[PDB]
């Protein structure tokens, strides 16, 4: 998941764009 | 739990900006 | 589209915080 | 859409969980 | 106060309402 | 410290949508 | 009206940092 | 009220400062 | 006026994001 | 400025970037 | 660290605040 | 810098002045 990723270690815009619709 | 709720508040925020018109999903758990 | 956008922000936040675990799904027009 | 809805008038927190997922 | 109560552990929005003037 | 006065802000505009036309009183004490 | 509901939100976030321990009491 | 006052012109932190405890 | 200031508020948030590393200009 | 080019009409995130650092 | 992150993009809505028109510029160094 | 100033300790409005241009 996105917070499993994210809210351990920063995660870049392009990163965060591929959990898009 | 706290760092998880503040954490996931400016992700939304993020993928608001990010996605744009595209939309995004999210599911905490 | 600024009021939108501004609104849209807003919206996520809310929908993120009054939804909590079930997640919410957001789309513009 | 929640953005024709919520945007122009006030939605309460109940308006908002129907878009729930 | 609310903030040893909500930031050392989850909140609810219904616990939060008990602040509400 | 820095992270309850994080928290305390989100805490703050948690209370704002939660609470609506009753209002709310803040105190970190 | 929405923009005065979304310029509340800000009031109070801009409440926070100003009162600090004094606390503030949002009427509306 | 700070709403009719801060939301029709913009309040500095003076004006915003008499609003706390 | 006030629309303008709560535009401004966004904004900030929107370059800090974007730029990171490299920082923001805001005038 | 920034506000009168980003506040009027919606700035893309290629238009922010022309501001950072 | 992401609590550095989250901390930071505090830092800039306070700084909008508090600088007004007279601006800022944001730098992590 | 500011981040290794005020996101360790808490900073005031006064110490946050002292970054304005
Ligand atoms: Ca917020
Ligand atoms: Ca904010
Ligand atoms: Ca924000
Ligand atoms: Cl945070
Ligand atoms: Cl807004
Ligand atoms: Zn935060
Ligand atoms: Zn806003």
């Amino acid at each position: 998941g996105i917070v499993e990723q994210c809210c351990t270690s920063i995660c870049s815009l392009y990163q965060l764009e591929n959990y898009c619709g | 739990f706290v760092n998880q709720h503040l954490c996931g508040s400016h992700l939304v925020e993020a993928l608001y900006l990010v996605c744009g018109e595209r939309g995004f999903f999210y599911t905490p758990k």
